[PDB]
């Protein structure tokens, strides 16, 4: 969460998303009349899990998404209606993309699963997104996993299962596979 | 959602007025003279959700809004970067048409075009927006009840104390 | 011939603008 | 006797059915009384019940490398749907 | 159909796009000798699908103009200073390029080049720089269909001898062996045409008995396509005969026919006398510079190479193995170009 | 499998980097499918590039069971393809060649094993049939042991859960965070 | 090093363990630094430029800043707070990135 607390309007639904939905009670509005602030009055670090929601909340960006900063404009941005795989609650989300890269990832509201919050690890992992990919198949030699293509490697998983049969084939599916 | 009182008055009407003969789905396709390999494509019908930033009603299918929210869109295909200046480069014909121009007031009416020109479709209902407040905080009084501890408990008063 | 860009073949470090890092297989 | 087969025979067995319909009621009836019998013969073998409200009944068996019948069972009585089951095993066999 | 990748390493990461001029493909190439006939239509056909062409060229900036077309931006780069002497200039032109086409050679000798320098020297100084990188991983030599070390003409002969020393140096290099090459800008049917028409006599060496396999430029063009997308090419020599197998007196008469030129201008000029006409010829050209006046057919080596039957040997590889069917050169868009000077129905 | 088990010869990872080291014999040829290298990728013969849920069009089911989709929000990256492709065309390299060769093919295919996936977005009640099953598996719950375990999360750090998170730089940031 | 180190900001106008907005340019290339994205050269930088301008001392608790000297020939007038700040930990200009401290809370 970054803060720009001079932008904001004296609204409370950070505060009361904090007490009410997130639970960690950890905000407030500190202060009598105009000199009024907003936030904890020690130095703290919002703990919940739900910290990500008060950045849609907030009307005026005094909280605002530090990950996603000064990175796009709202203009810049197709949005397409998905779902989050980070668990099985199966959070419905909208991933805005420029070009070829994911910039952000924010809630869709359905009251059935997710009224419309989204939690933090489903908001903020578009990050390993760009990292550590995998762009082409790999076929293992005495040098490593070196660069292969798509034929050459169908050719030696053939070879592989050639010799195996029955139960000997195993597979094993991941958090992450998907039902086709 | 009473009426817009305006030019859409008379839009409106002469929609009502006038009417379109029905021809056999996918011959206007053969009329419109585009490459026949566009209709391969396949179509999503939907109306965009709100978006969590903002809580303006607009761009939702409410009453308030009175513009055309469904959408054809066709599906998403390569994109790369330019060698020399890394911009965004694209083959797809299709890309933007859609979001950009193709607005319809109903899921029928988009249908309808999609079916006139041969477009497979499937339709995708926005999920249903309820304006009903939970029951805990169903009024601003109920932000003051006692169902926040209870009801005082009296036994420390000094006659039932003493 | 003193301006070009960053991707042209005549720039030092030519660059090829992909915004994914891919993954280094292990050695041996 | 034949019950006890069906693990040698069936690699899994499926039971599609209507959660609501006329026509798999005989499904429901032998789905809620002949399961707990099927799966005590039959402990580790997977049979499958999958319901849904539009879903056709129906009684699939998948053998040995894949093959699989498909018996549909609709509008079946409960006995009906044993026997069907019964020639399922015995086309296992014939295999 | 479809579209099959450039065999080269880790090409399947970098290409993207549908293979047009927009799109990306693996492939860097420096072609030697890009501003000339053949090099140009090899830069055509690596270009246009998105790949990046390094020309190196001696300067000249009206003749590279074409090459300039040929790409999108960037793609196409073009060395203002080549020097087939200079090592260091030859390693910057090969430094991110994986594949090297040379197309360098010289019909005919001047003061300041010889043949052994060009089809000698220069391709085992290259062999050797493009050995010693190792990111290069395709090397295409293009040369004549008659060339051996057992040919009377010199030019046939040094061309052979440095085709096997980039075979020495480099074992997995294509050497494509095309024959005569019919284009708009060839030295075939030009030279041939510019001779029937203003020469006051069209000599013939013998009577046009050495049989030839003239061949497209598109063709040999694709064939090159087609050796860069498959690595089974590889250390092998692809001999590009066209169609059909032609004697000279049969393209003479056709061309005739064709032009509908008024009668028959071509003359016996047997062997064993341009041998003592042009002899002399040779030593005057090794002692002066490049003049339009006299050229190619006026000389010796032409004429020993025109006593020979220049065709495919028979048991060899060509368009076949690489599935391209050799368009006929009597016909069809490859004869338009002469087919504009004059019809009968023309002027 | 159950009955017999048998040390497998040929193991495929479809996207699973969270194996336990034992499901892998340590001599068998394992294919990695996946679109992160991970733990999975470093102990593959042949690795198999694969498309992310913001890349694919592709079916998960809830913890209600609820079917949602996913949409293609970012093209696929490099020489990577969608999974069930990857699956079919292994299949026809191997000689087993599988009768689907669409996308609607195959959510028919999956409607037919299920019906309840051809109800996307709605929620399909169940039967109770649970008292049926425990009846039919009386003996083998009386097979089963007790342990000297006691009923807790399996969640050791909720911010990397799965290789895309593991991944993320944010997420390192906030466990980092929190561990201090 | 950089190609697994979490991105950080020095904290000029941020703090010092923050996360840095960052996008996924150069992360293919190998750049990691925001400089090193859009300048290739050797020279000296516009970061390296606004370090080394030195904070300035004003009096109050709020100090109006227009950029430049003339209002309407610079960034939008805006308004810091001086409160808490020192030599060391100086308020910054979000427009033009200059540094501004003040001792009148400590009442002075
Ligand atoms: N009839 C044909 O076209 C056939 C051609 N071939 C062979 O293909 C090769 C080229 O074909 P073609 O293109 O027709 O010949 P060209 O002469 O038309 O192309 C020659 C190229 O080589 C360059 N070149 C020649 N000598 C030197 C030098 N000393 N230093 C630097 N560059 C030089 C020229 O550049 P500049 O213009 O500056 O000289 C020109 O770009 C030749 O080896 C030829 O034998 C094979 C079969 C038939
Ligand atoms: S939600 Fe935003 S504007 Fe409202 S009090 Fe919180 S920080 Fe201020
Ligand atoms: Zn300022």
């Amino acid at each position: 969460i970054k803060t720009s607390m001079n932008r904001c309007i004296h609204c409370t639904r950070c505060v009361r998303f904090t007490h009410e939905v997130a639970g960690t009670s950890e905000l407030g509005i500190t202060g009598r009349g105009r000199d009024s602030e907003v936030g904890t009055y020690i130095e703290k670090l919002h703990s919940s899990e739900l910290s990500g929601n008060v950045i849609d909340l907030c009307p005026v960006g005094a909280l605002l998404s530090k990950p996603y900063a000064f990175t796009a404009r709202s203009w810049e941005l197709k949005g397409t209606e998905t779902i989050d795989v980070s668990d099985a609650l199966g959070s419905n989300i909208k991933v805005d993309c420029r070009g070829t890269e994911v910039m952000r990832i924010t809630p869709r509201l359905n009251d059935a699963i997710n009224e419309e919050w989204l939690s933090d690890k489903g908001r903020f992992q578009y990050d390993g997104l760009k990292r550590q990919r995998l762009n082409t198949p790999l076929v293992k030699g005495a040098k490593g996993l070196e660069n292969a293509t798509w034929s050459a490697a169908f050719d030696a998983i053939r070879t592989a299962i050639a010799g195996a049969k029955g139960n000997e084939l195993k597979a094993i599916a991941g958090k992450l596979a998907d039902a086709e | 959602a009473t009426a817009p009182q305006d030019f859409s008055l008379a839009m409106k009407k002469a929609d009502e007025i006038y009417s379109g003969k029905t021809v056999k789905a996918g011959d206007i396709g053969f009329s419109a003279g585009v490459p026949l390999e566009t209709y391969n494509r396949k179509v999503r019908i939907f109306c965009p959700a709100k978006a969590a930033s903002q809580s303006g009603l607009g761009r939702t299918l409410h009453p308030s809004s009175k513009a055309p929210q469904w959408k054809i869109v066709f599906e998403n295909l390569s994109k790369w970067e330019n060698p020399l200046m890394g911009w965004t480069s694209t083959a797809d014909p299709l890309e933007n048409v859609g979001r950009s121009t193709l607005l319809f007031y109903t899921k029928e009416e988009a249908a309808a075009f999609c079916a006139k020109h041969g477009w497979e479709y499937v339709v995708d209902e926005p999920n249903p927006r309820k304006h009903i407040r939970q029951k805990r905080y169903l009024g601003y009084g109920d932000n003051y009840s006692i169902k926040r501890k209870g009801v005082p408990d009296l036994a420390h008063l000094p006659s039932n104390r003493s | 011939e003193c301006y070009n860009p960053k991707g042209s073949w005549f720039n030092p470090a030519k660059r090829n603008w992909k915004k994914v890092e891919i993954w280094q297989p292990p050695q041996v | 006797a034949w019950k006890t087969a069906l693990t040698t025979t069936f690699q899994e067995l499926r039971i599609t059915l209507s959660q609501s319909s006329s026509s798999s009621a005989g499904a429901r009836e032998f789905v809620l009384g002949q399961y707990a019998e099927l799966k005590a013969a039959n402990p580790l073998l997977p049979i499958l019940v999958r319901e849904s409200n539009a879903a056709q009944a129906s009684l699939t068996a998948r053998y040995d490398f894949g093959v699989e019948k498909k018996v549909s069972i609709e509008n079946d009585s409960a006995s009906g749907i044993l026997s069907k089951l019964e020639g399922l095993v015995k086309h296992g066999q014939s295999l | 159909s479809t579209l099959k990748p450039f065999d080269l390493n880790a090409n399947n990461a970098v290409r993207n796009g549908p293979g047009g001029r927009s799109s990306i493909g693996g492939v860097v190439a420096t072609v030697f000798g890009a501003n000339g006939f053949i090099g140009s239509y090899v830069v055509n056909e690596i270009s246009k699908r998105g790949n990046q062409v390094v020309c190196p060229y001696r300067c000249n900036e009206n003749k590279v103009q074409p090459l300039k077309q040929m790409g999108d931006l960037g793609q196409v780069v073009l060395l203002p200073e080549f020097d087939i002497h200079d090592d260091e200039y030859i390693r910057r032109a090969i430094s991110r390029s994986n594949v090297v086409i040379n197309c360098v050679g010289i019909r005919q000798e001047t003061k300041n080049y010889s043949y052994k320098d060009v089809h000698v020297d220069f391709p085992t100084r290259l062999a050797k720089i493009v050995a010693e990188s190792g990111k290069v991983e395709r090397f295409i030599q293009v040369s004549e269909m008659g060339a051996d070390v057992s040919h009377a003409s010199r030019r046939l002969q040094t061309k052979a001898v440095g085709d096997e020393a980039i075979m020495k140096y480099i074992p997995d290099a294509t050497i494509i062996r095309p024959g005569n090459v019919v284009g708009i800008e060839d030295y075939f049917y030009n030279n041939l045409i510019f001779q029937l028409s203003y020469t006051i006599v069209a000599p013939v060496i013998n009577n046009g008995a050495n049989k030839v396999q003239p061949t497209y430029i598109l063709d040999v063009a694709d064939a090159v396509v087609k050796i860069l997308k498959d690595k089974k090419t590889s250390g092998k020599t692809y001999y590009l005969g066209g169609p059909e197998t032609l004697t000279m007196r049969q393209i003479y008469d056709h061309l005739i026919d064709t032009l509908r030129l008024s009668n028959d201008d071509t003359v016996n000029l047997r062997y064993e006398l341009a041998k003592m006409l042009y002899k002399p010829l040779d030593t005057l050209r090794t002692k002066l510079p490049e003049f339009p006046f006299l050229g190619f057919m006026m000389s010796s080596d032409y004429a020993e190479e025109q006593v020979a039957d220049s065709v495919a040997p028979a048991g060899s590889l060509g368009y076949k193995d690489l599935s391209i069917s050799p368009a006929k050169v009597t016909e069809g868009l490859a004869i338009e170009g002469v087919r504009f000077i004059r019809v009968g129905g023309y002027d | 499998a159950r009955t017999n088990p048998v040390p497998a010869k040929v193991v495929y990872l479809l996207g699973s980097d969270d194996f336990k080291d034992e499901e892998i014999p340590a001599d068998a040829f394992v294919i990695y499918q996946g679109h992160h290298g991970d733990k999975g990728a470093a102990r593959a013969n042949v690795v198999l590039p694969g498309a992310a849920y913001t890349e694919k069009a592709s079916l998960f089911a809830n913890t209600e069971g609820r079917v949602q989709t996913t949409r293609t929000a970012v093209p696929v990256l490099g020489d990577a393809r969608e999974d069930w492709k990857i699956i079919r065309a292994l299949s026809e390299v191997v000689g087993q060649q599988l009768p689907y060769d669409s996308q609607p093919q195959v959510r028919a295919r999956l409607a037919e094993v299920a019906p309840h996936f051809a109800e996307i977005g709605k929620a399909e009640s169940a039967l109770w049939l649970n008292g049926q099953y425990f009846k039919g598996v009386k003996d083998l719950v009386a097979k089963a042991a007790r342990s000297t375990a006691s009923l807790a999360t399996n969640i050791s750090n909720y911010y990397m859960t799965d290789a895309i998170s593991r991944a993320s730089r944010t997420m390192a940031k906030c466990t980092a965070v929190r561990q201090q | 090093a950089e190609k697994n180190k979490i991105p950080e900001t020095v904290g000029g106008a941020a703090f010092k363990g923050d996360l840095r907005g960052t996008s996924a340019v150069g992360l293919g290339d190998g750049l990691y630094s925001h400089t090193s994205k859009w300048m290739q050269g050797n020279g000296k930088s516009p970061m390296d430029y606004i370090n080394e301008v030195e904070p300035i001392k004003v009096k109050g608790l709020v100090v109006a800043s227009h950029g430049s000297d003339d209002p309407a020939l610079g960034c939008p007038v805006e308004y810091i707070s001086l409160k808490g700040t020192s030599y060391e930990n100086p308020a910054v200009c979000k427009y033009t990135g200059n540094r501004y401290y003040s001792d009148c809370w400590k009442h002075g």
